[PDB]
């Protein structure tokens, strides 16, 4: 009665895109996985995003 | 002609990651004078991008505000 599971993560956080003129190609198909890893100004007690 | 570029990036090192920083500059397109574009003149010479260079460690922040500066004047 319940769907089966990929996985389980810790520590998740919700991001949104911004919508600036510009063609966004990446519409048309979800952005692959993997792309993301950075802030914009890095601050100091983060170690990696995935 | 000269004194026009085709792109601006800065440089510095990052020790968390051990590895550099760089960042790209955002052109602002200033309105100005006469009917010839910066960016006509910018490719005439030489398409390579100037290169703001510093050997020790610094906040994006500022690198980015540097090579905006820059670009605009």
């Amino acid at each position: 009665v319940v769907s089966q599971l990929i996985n389980i993560h810790a520590q998740a956080v919700e991001a949104v895109f911004e919508d600036q003129g510009s063609s966004g190609n990446h519409l048309e198909k979800g952005l692959p996985a993997e792309t993301i890893s950075k802030l914009q100004e890095r601050l100091s007690w983060i170690k990696s995003i995935q | 002609a000269r004194n026009q570029l085709p792109k601006v990036v800065s440089q510095a090192w990052n020790m968390s990651d051990q590895e550099l920083l760089e960042k790209e500059g955002v052109d602002p397109s200033l309105e100005t004078n006469g009917n010839i574009s910066s960016s006509d003149l910018a490719s005439l010479f030489d398409q390579e991008e100037e290169v703001l260079r510093h050997g020790g460690s610094k906040k994006d922040g500022s690198l980015q505000e540097w090579a905006n500066a820059k670009w605009t004047f």
